[PDB]
């Protein structure tokens, strides 16, 4: 998942499964999750937990 | 000089009632006082607006509701027709946002607030029963949109309990019929306080598809602006609902009176100015703008009126009302009250005790943390493997080199 | 036997018009429309929806076409909320009808051949890019329109692989007066060679007043601003900076009764594909007086289908705003005299200069490689 524009609008809405925590399908990813500072503007993240 | 007004109303008796308020601040510079009924179609009165104007010369017009209920454009042809010359116009019974905007309507100016700003009004009621976690549904509309707007404007002002934070929004379709879709992902999620603007129609197939689905008993909290309540919707309405009035709801002889008192309060700063162009009343004829125009909006722009039979009249920074009084108004059982007094920031209780749907007498948390989350998870290979199931839907279980059992959800 | 109303304000050849109104082959559908033209002078709303009403109310009309010669865009809104209390659709085919509105209703069925804004931003980029300025920034006139204008360029910026370099996009608006002071100050901070412009006719005379009171002047700068701040025919005081460059599109070799061709063949063309295949035909009697119990016939239909047509291999399908899908547009520049040099012409995601490089009004120089 990362982030992009849509539809031609200035709509720019997340792709993928970090999108789909973002509306309200879960509310926990446990998965091989990377960090950056993208990802990091809006959703929290735990203490590091493989590096 | 003599400077004329004019106004469209649809009552003979408030028409008289203006001349009768011209005679009185002819006291506070002569002005003439002119008026015209309305028309079950927007061509005649699309005509009577030169067909007078120009008979008049007018430097100003009133206008209010007629009988329609929806009349949504019932204020339209007479604004943009004068702003063919920049000929500032006053609005009393304009609730229905369009006219908001400062483009397409920039000869306009109200009387009241638009239902925008009784969106805003909840910030406070949220702000003294610490709720914090909230519902917000609103209709596919240009309405809709710009109370979203207001909203989230109001919400994001917090630059510092984190107070309130909105979690979901819903694109409610105006004029639809069936919706309890939308209302399962309301169900679902963790909050109670819903807070629900839209058409004084569809509240009711609201009501109706809600009591049905039983998200209406006690625990939940609700919030409405004003058409939400009035018309057959109260006629399905549950107990406990929160609704909001004006102060002034439909009283035309008073907002008549001072806006009368308010353009006689501008007009008399008005003619100790110089290059005073007058608007020609050639609206055939001439084809420009008097310079009289947004120069006189621009002058309007800086009045405060002392007090009117509504109290203090002020102008926003757009050319609408503020600082209006509102009553906190309610439902118990099937018997509408008063509850408390908005004004400001001042948010008065009163002595009737307030209620909550299903009986409850506290106020309820709003929400309550759930326990039965969901979790996402992608296919990778040393972390997460993927494998069918056996032929019983449950899968084999193995053992690691230590003859363990392995986990296998 | 349809009717379609065609209408003139100042002057124009009337005759030619009557002439060229029978240039095309309608041969092979039935339609057999009437046409009406009428002349009149520029005086009130109120004459317009007289005409129109009389027009309408006489010829069963069914189709309304209109041109003008003014600066003047109040006259379209009008027009446009014509077209929301009355079903038929309209066509403000050239002069001051042209002007894009800020929107329509979402009923109304009025139409206007013009560029969007999109398009402008967009060929304005295709212009930036053959000449290799790469480097801009942009200011407004708080025109309410320009946050489209300014979020479309930025969508469009941060995506593509060239390198867009955009710096410190400006807003100002003295409207509250003596505010200049302000303007010559934000104005101060314009360090890119290429400077980008959206304003009104009126403010942009004392705008360039107050540029050339900083500096920026045609010894190395370049501006560009889209045709709502100009007219070919028309003048412009000499406070622009010669030099300027701007959009318009071909009404130096198109304003004339081929317009009014095309008009009649695309109301035509809609009304066989729609009516005939659906076996109906809308057909008012038309009143004017007396309308609002007359929407028992909803058009819905219409644009379901005015906007899929062509003609003549020209394509007119239209897109829900009010501007078409692709006109041919021109690229103009301010000569040493006062006048619009046809410079550039476009079409169809295209661009053709007549060019290869730009001339200047010294510290320039050729280099040589291998
Ligand atoms: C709405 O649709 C659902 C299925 O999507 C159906 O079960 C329900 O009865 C419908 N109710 C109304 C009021 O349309
Ligand atoms: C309107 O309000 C004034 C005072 O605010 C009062 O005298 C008058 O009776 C009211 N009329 C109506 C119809 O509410
Ligand atoms: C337009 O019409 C043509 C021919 O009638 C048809 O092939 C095409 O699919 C249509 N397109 C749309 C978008 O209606």
């Amino acid at each position: 998942g990362t982030q992009e524009r849509v539809q031609n609008s200035n709509k720019k809405e997340w792709n993928g499964m970090m999108g789909e925590l973002l509306s309200g399908q879960a509310d926990m990813i446990v998965a091989p999750l990377t960090i950056n500072n993208e990802r990091a503007q809006y959703i929290e993240f735990s203490k590091p937990f493989k590096y | 000089k003599i400077v004329n007004i004019g106004a469209v109303l649809s009552t003979r008796k408030h028409e008289q009632m203006f001349r009768e308020a011209v005679n009185q601040a002819n006291k506070r510079i002569q002005l003439q006082a002119t008026s015209v009924t309305h028309k079950p179609n927007a061509i005649q009165m699309a005509l009577s607006v030169c067909e007078d104007l120009i008979s008049s010369q007018v430097y100003a017009i009133l206008v209010s509701h007629p009988p329609t209920p929806n009349d949504h454009f019932t204020p339209t042809p007479v604004s943009y027709t004068a702003g063919f010359y920049r000929i500032p116009v006053l609005g009393l019974t304009t609730r229905m946002s369009i006219y908001s905007d400062k483009s397409i309507h920039l000869s306009f100016l109200r009387t009241v607030p638009p239902y925008s700003h009784q969106s805003s009004v909840w910030f406070e009621m949220m702000r003294v029963y610490n709720w914090n976690h909230i519902i917000l549904l609103v209709s596919d509309d240009h309405e809709g949109r710009a109370a979203q707007k207001r909203l989230e404007t109001l919400l994001e002002e917090r630059e510092s309990k984190r107070g309130p934070k909105a979690e979901k929004v819903l694109q409610f379709d105006p004029g639809t019929k069936n919706v309890t879709a939308l209302l399962m992902e309301a169900r679902e999620l963790e909050a109670r306080v819903i807070i629900l603007s839209a058409s004084e129609d569809d509240a009711a197939t609201v009501y109706r598809a809600a009591a049905m689905l039983d998200m209406t008993g006690s625990g939940y909290v609700w919030l409405v602006g004003e058409r939400e309540i009035s018309g057959n919707a109260l006629r399905y309405a549950p107990d406990g609902i929160i609704g909001l009035q004006l102060i002034n709801g439909k009283n035309e002889s008073a907002h008549i009176s001072d806006a009368v008192g308010v353009v006689a309060q501008a007009v008399h700063e008005l003619l100790e100015k110089e290059n005073i162009t007058d608007p020609p009343r050639g609206c055939v004829g001439n084809t420009n703008i008097w310079k009289t125009g947004p120069l006189f909006k621009r002058v309007l722009m800086s009045s405060k009126y002392a007090d009117g039979v509504t109290g203090r009249v002020e102008f926003n920074e757009d050319g609408d009302r503020k600082f209006a009084q509102y009553s906190i108004m309610n439902l118990q059982n099937r018997k509408l009250v008063q509850v408390g007094i908005y004004n400001g920031t001042h948010v008065i209780p009163n002595d009737r005790k307030i209620i909550w749907p299903g009986g409850e007498t506290e106020k309820p948390r709003g929400y309550q943390m759930s326990t039965r989350l969901k979790i996402v998870t992608i296919h990778q290979e040393p972390f997460v493997y993927v494998k069918p199931t056996m032929s019983d839907g449950t899968c084999k279980e193995e053992f690691t080199v230590n003859g363990d059992p392995v986990k296998k959800v | 036997s349809i009717g379609i109303a065609v209408i003139l304000v100042g002057t124009s050849d009337e005759v030619a018009i009557k002439d060229a109104h029978e240039k095309d082959d309608f041969h092979h559908l039935s339609v057999v429309p009437r046409v009406e033209l009428v002349a009149m002078n520029e005086t009130d709303p109120k004459s317009i929806i007289t005409r129109i009403c009389d027009l309408m109310s006489d010829r069963k009309i069914q189709g309304v076409v209109f041109a003008d010669d003014t600066d003047q865009e109040a006259i379209a809104q009008i027009l446009d909320f014509i077209s929301a209390q009355t079903l038929t659709p309209i066509l403000g085919i050239h002069g001051g009808s042209s002007m894009i509105m800020a929107d329509k209703d979402e009923s109304s069925m009025f139409f206007q051949f013009g560029p969007s804004i999109e398009q402008q931003a967009s060929v304005m980029l295709n212009i930036m890019e053959e000449y290799d300025w790469y480097i801009f920034s942009i200011v407004t006139t708080y025109f309410p329109g320009y946050q489209d204008f300014v979020n479309k360029i930025r969508s469009t910026i941060e995506n593509s692989f060239v390198g867009w370099e955009l710096e410190e996009v400006l807003l100002l608006d003295m409207s509250l007066d003596d505010g200049d002071s302000k303007i010559q100050n934000q104005l101060k901070k314009l360090q890119s060679p290429i400077i980008l412009l959206y304003c009104t006719k009126e403010e942009a005379t004392y705008i360039f007043e107050v540029a050339n009171s900083v500096g920026l002047t045609g010894y190395g700068y370049t501006w560009i601003v889209p045709s709502l701040v100009a007219g070919d025919t028309d003048t412009v005081p000499s406070e622009f900076p010669t030099g300027l460059i701007s959009v318009s599109y071909d009404e130096w070799d198109y304003g004339l009764p081929a317009r009014v061709r095309d008009g009649i063949a695309i109301i035509t063309t809609a009304a066989s594909d729609m009516l005939s295949e659906h076996s109906f035909i809308p057909e008012p009697k038309s009143s004017c007086y007396n309308t609002h119990e007359k929407r028992i016939y909803q058009s819905n239909m219409l644009n379901r289908y005015l906007i899929n047509v062509t003609f003549e291999g020209r394509d007119l399908s239209f897109s829900e705003d009010g501007y078409q899908m692709h006109p041919k547009l021109v690229i103009i520049l301010l000569n040493k005299e006062r006048k619009w040099e046809r410079v550039g012409k476009w079409k169809d995601k295209s661009l053709q200069m007549k060019y290869y490089v730009w001339p200047r009004m010294d510290d320039h120089l050729s280099i040589v490689t291998l």
